Formats: structure tokens, sequence, C-alpha cells
RNA sequence: GGCCAUGGAAGUCGGAAUCCGCUAAGGAGUGUGUAACAACUCACCGGCCGAAUGAACUAGCCCUGAAAAUGGAUGGCGCUCA
């Protein structure tokens, strides 16, 4: 098994606080530098939590969990391509304000 | 040893490395390359001290 | 040319034992004669006993069940080659059990030079579930509305000569 | 030679591997030599640079 | 293992009409037609619409089925030959002597003259094939431009020209003058 | 720009080390490049296509291993789904 121990941690993490924290959206990046992520998370150690991973897996452990939140019923045709996770419980307002900035966009 | 009350210092002195999501990992970091030659830490070598520090011995929760 | 046979066999009745425990093999010989022949060998594989102490009771020809159904086998062996004693699983398309075990001798005696005194056969299954089905140079004729041609057709001619071009068309 | 055509020039007569009996030169990434009278060996070595 | 059958899907673009008869490929496109023999090869060809065609093999072996997807890439590089256009840029490589290329026509036919190349007071002359197309860059210092429809000859006489100007008697390693593919391309740019 | 060596070595000259933190991802680093950095490339994790893939081993025919003297012998011709 071996990184079915990490895949069901990976999957672990993966809720938990997801029903603590409030509906959340995209999170959408390309290009990005490790330091750029590392400092974001740093504007977040409460502020919000930065979840990072593939794509397909990220459904499936949570594409099934219709069962223990079903809420969704459909909120997941919406990780596609390249795509991040950043919690939050705040307003909306009081979101872009904590993150974007750090870039290193250029030609 | 001279890991002493002054080293917790060393962290919020250099407060600005590993951003490790608690404070304590400053100390961590700081200490993770300790062992670079390795000398008197805490009377032995780290790996030993620090490993042990994550898994849990005294505690530290220092604010 | 070989046929299936149920051979039959137990030791002889002692006044200790007066009725031995009969034992049955399938074997797959040309004949009779060398359908008994085979039986005793393989009985001294596993068994004391031996012709000498041993009788035949029954020998009989098991006919394929359909032999008009084609059907996919698949043969376990155990054959000695040059160098060491090794087992195998092998699969075969025929009609017949009798007809997939005389490719199988063909067979080992082309890729491998393993000869008839070198070969064990272990075990013959049709193959119900075509998920059952290992090898690949057999699947690939389970395949639904299978079509091919046949090109360069030879035609073997009865003189020697012939006054028109070749062709092969077909 | 300016360092962009040094890299140009070195993939040709540099970056390669060498058989080690029969000294054929090979691609990098060759895993067996394609010459018949060494027997196509995977003895292989990169080609030594100055 | 000898497979039943083997399959490979020629794709045809909207301009280019493919015409196939007797393993004899004709390719027709925008910039022209191109035709190959391939009596050698042992394939059967399947017309599956205007801009599709299967190319089959059946019942064979492993080097015979070998023999298939490099039919396939062959007219599909006809096909990009006729339609966009072959173009490969050399760059000329020299750490003292000066390389003097000129494209001169000397008894009727054209080609590339290599003046100077280490100081050698040879002059290398390098036929320039048919259907292939020299230039002296003028936006590149030391390039030139080879182009054309068919993609063999062009990297063919591509080769001619790299391979005439090998070093000899000398460390390869420190001595790297030459004439060298820098760049494979299309006419058209993608 | 880890420590020590070092005129300099900052991962990519050389020695004790092989850790920590964020990580999903990253080695005190697999290379090209520098007097040295920088720089790019990898290790691993990502997006993408979507059904198969990798490793070790066994034995058949073929190839290499396989160099001697008059020209020359599967008996000869010749033979390659033989
Ligand atoms: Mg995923
Ligand atoms: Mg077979
Ligand atoms: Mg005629
Ligand atoms: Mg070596
Ligand atoms: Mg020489
Ligand atoms: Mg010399
Ligand atoms: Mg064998
Ligand atoms: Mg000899
Ligand atoms: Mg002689
Ligand atoms: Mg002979
Ligand atoms: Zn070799």
């Amino acid at each position: 098994g071996g990184a079915r121990e990490k895949k069901v941690q990976y999957f672990s993490k993966l809720r938990e606080l997801l029903e603590e924290y409030k509906s959340i959206f995209v999170v959408g990046v390309d290009n990005v530098s490790s330091q750029q992520m590392h400092e974001i998370r740093k504007a977040l150690r409460g502020d919000a939590v930065v979840l990072m991973g593939k794509n397909t897996m990220v459904r499936r452990a949570i594409r099934g969990f219709l069962s223990e939140l079903p809420e969704f019923e459909k909120l997941l045709p919406f990780i596609k391509g390249n795509v991040g996770f950043i919690f939050t419980n705040g307003d909306l307002k009081s979101i872009r304000d904590i993150v974007v900035s750090n870039v290193v966009a250029a030609p | 040893n001279i890991p002493l009350d002054e080293i917790f210092e060393i962290a919020r002195k250099m407060q600005h490395k590993s951003f490790g999501k608690n404070l304590a990992s400053v100390s961590k970091e700081i200490l993770g390359t300790a062992q670079s030659v390795g000398c008197r830490v805490d009377g032995k070598n780290p790996h030993d001290i620090i490993d042990a520090i994550n898994a849990g011995e005294i505690d530290v929760p220092e604010n | 040319r070989l046929n299936e046979y149920q051979v039959i066999g137990r030791n002889l009745p002692t006044e200790s034992v007066p009725e031995p425990k009969l034992f049955r093999m399938r074997i797959f010989a040309p004949n009779t004669v060398v359908a008994k022949s085979r039986y005793w060998y393989f009985l001294q594989k596993l068994h004391k006993v031996k012709k000498a102490s041993g009788e035949i009771v029954s020998v009989n020809i098991i006919s394929e069940a359909k032999p008009t159904k084609v059907k996919t086998f698949g043969i376990w062996l155990r054959y000695e080659s040059r160098s060491g004693i090794h087992n195998m699983y092998k699969e075969y398309r025929d009609v017949t059990r009798v007809g997939a075990v005389e490719t199988m001798y063909q067979d080992l005696a082309a890729r491998h030079r393993a000869r008839f005194r070198s070969i064990h056969i272990l075990k013959v299954v049709e193959l119900e579930k075509t998920d059952d089905v290992k090898r690949q140079y057999v699947k690939q004729f389970l395949t639904k509305d299978l079509k091919f041609p046949l090109p360069h057709r030879v035609q073997k001619s009865k003189k020697l000569f012939q006054a028109t071009a070749p062709t092969t068309f077909y | 030679i300016e360092p962009s055509l040094k890299a140009l020039a070195s993939k040709y007569n540099c970056e390669k591997s060498i058989c080690r009996k029969c000294y054929a030169r090979l691609p990098p990434r060759a895993t067996n030599c394609r010459k018949r009278k060494c027997g196509h060996t995977n003895q292989l070595r990169p080609k030594k640079k100055l | 293992m000898k497979y039943i059958q083997t399959d490979q899907i020629l794709d045809i673009p909207e301009g280019v009409t493919v015409d196939i008869k007797a393993r004899v490929v004709k390719v027709t496109g925008p910039r022209g037609e191109l035709t190959k023999d391939l009596k050698h090869i042992d394939v059967t060809f399947n017309k599956i619409n205007n801009r599709a065609i299967k190319i089959t093999v059946h019942n064979g072996d492993r080097k015979h089925v070998a023999a298939l997807r490099t039919v396939k890439s062959l007219i599909a590089n006809l096909i990009t030959g006729v339609t966009k256009g072959y173009k490969y840029k050399m760059r000329f490589v020299y750490a003292h002597f000066p390389i003097n290329v000129n494209i001169i026509k000397k008894d009727g036919q054209d080609y590339v003259e290599i003046r100077n190349f280490l100081g050698e007071k040879r002059v290398r002359e390098v036929k320039i094939h048919e259907g292939v197309t020299m230039e002296i860059s003028s936006t590149q210092k030391d390039e030139l431009i080879v182009s054309g429809n068919s993609l063999e000859a062009v990297s063919q006489n591509a080769a001619d020209i790299q391979q005439i100007c090998r070093v000899r008697n000398k460390d390869i390693r420190k001595f790297l003058d030459g004439i060298y593919v820098s760049e494979r391309g299309t006419i058209v740019e993608e």
C-alpha cells in the first residue's frame, strides 16, 4: 500500500474542517513558485487554509463522499485543470484582500 | 547542552525563517541545521532532541 | 494422432488389503498399449505400486463432448529442458481436447526442443468465460465480428509448366 | 565560440556514449551498441570530456 | 505472435487529396504534390472518408508490424510537406577561421561552396538537391536556411553540408568547428 | 552564500553530514554553465491524453565470443513459409 496511507491521509484533512469552514469558491493558479505559495500561507496562518493536490484523486475521495456531506449533490464539476484549494470562514470582501499580490508575473 | 532558555529567543530572533505553522517550528528548523556539523547540542547530536520534540517530549507552547 | 483414454488401475489385493483403492488417470496416447504404459509411469511417480504388483482394471476412450463446438483450452505443463525442470501454462483453440493436446506436443517440440519424453501434462481445461483467457495469441480470435483476408495465395499445380502468368489474388 | 553555439556543437561532437568493447560513438541515452561485431553489448560509458 | 490485424489512421487536412493505387502514394495539397513508392512493404489501404485513410497490416509478425507506423509517419510528413513546407536552419560554428559560404552555379547546377573551413585551401562543394532551396539568412549572421516540400531531401542535403565539415586528426571535443543543424521547423509557422 | 576546508566554491572542487520547516513538490542536490554567484536542467510532486505499464529470471533458433598457412568441401550442385 504505502502511498495509499498518504492517499487516504490526503483524504483525511481533505474534509474535517470542511464543514467547519464556509462555502468556498474557485482558487485558480498557474506558473506559481514554491516561495510564492509559502508566503501566501503566512498571510493566512489562521486567516484561511492552503490545501493543494492533484485533480482526479481530489474528486474520487470526495466525489463519493456524497454520503457524509451529500449537500453538494453537484458541487464537484468545477475542479478543472490546475486547481488548488484555499479555505476560509469570513466574508467575500475579506477574501482577495488577503491573497492576490505576491506577483512575479512578467512577459 | 546549550539548549538553555535563550535558544527559544533565536526563534523570535530569527523569526523570519521557517514559516512553520507554530513558532516552535522555528526552533525545530533552527535546530534542524544545528546538527550540520553536530556539537554540544543538548549534550548530544540533533535528530534525537528535535525528532523527539516533534514526537512530544516536554512541552513549550510559547504563546 | 492421439486419443484420450481413461485408465483405471489398483494395487494387487492382499489378505491385509483385499480391496485396494481404485485410481483413474486421463491419458492422451496414440493407442491402448502406450496408454497403459504411461499410467504405470505416473503412478510410480506418486504411489508405492508397480506393474508387477498392480493390475489394470479398465481402459476407455474419452470422446469430446461437443466435437463441433469451437472451444479454447488451457493446458498446464511440466517439462524438462536441457538444463532443468520447469512448469508452464499455455492456451490453445481447438474443437477437441485431444486435438489441442496434439498441438501442444507439436508446439513444445518447435519452440523449446522439448521431446515427448520430457513433458508431463498436468491439466487440460476448457475455458468457459472470455475473461478466463490469459494468452494474447488466442484472445485475439475472440473479438466480435472477426474478419481478415488471406493475402498471397500460392496455388499448387498438378503440371510442371503453366502458359499464363501466375497470380495470388484471394 | 559563444556558449550558445558551443552547446550546439557539443550536441554532435561531445554529448555521446561510447561502447566499451568496440568504441562505437553511440547516443547518450543508448542502452545497447548498434554494431553486430560486439554483440549489441550494454557495456557502455559516456564519452569523456575535456 | 502473428497479430491478426493492425491498423493506423492517416489524417488528411481539408485542402489535401491523398491518392493511393498499388502502394504508390500521391499526396496533393496547396503547396504541390509529392509521390512515394512503397512496393518494398506489404500494406493495404482503405479510404475511410475524404479526410481519413485506414492503413492495415494483416497477419504480420513483429518486424512486419514495425514497418506500419513508419508508413503512417512518412505519409504524414508528405502531407505537411505539401501543406506547410519544411525549414532547417544551420549555424556556422568556427573558433578562429571564418567559413566563407557562397551559393554558386557550375555546369548548370547549384552548389554550396565552403571556403576557408579551418583555414584549409580546399574548396568544399555540396550539390544542392532538386526541390531544395538554399538561402543565406539576412536577419541572422552565419545562418543557412534549407527549405523545401520534401523533408527527406532537405534533411539529407543539410546532412551533406554538416558531414563535409568534419574535423580530422584533432580532438573534436576541443576543435568544435563545423556546420551544424540548429533548428528544424516548417515554412508555415505554428 | 549551511558547517569546516578554500585565493573563491553561494547545491554542482573537497570532507564530517543526509536535517528541519512549509509542503502535494523538492536531494544539504542529477547535470550544462561561472573566478564566484547568478542562471537554466533534473530528483519528486502537478496540469494534460487515457489503458495498460515496469523489473528480475528461465530456455529455443540466430548473432558476438571464433586467429594459419595451395583453392575446396553439410559428398557436389544448390537450398531461406527450405
Ligand atoms: Mg486529483
Ligand atoms: Mg500456438
Ligand atoms: Mg502471359
Ligand atoms: Mg567509466
Ligand atoms: Mg584519431
Ligand atoms: Mg594529436
Ligand atoms: Mg527450453
Ligand atoms: Mg572457426
Ligand atoms: Mg589453404
Ligand atoms: Mg555448409
Ligand atoms: Zn559496440
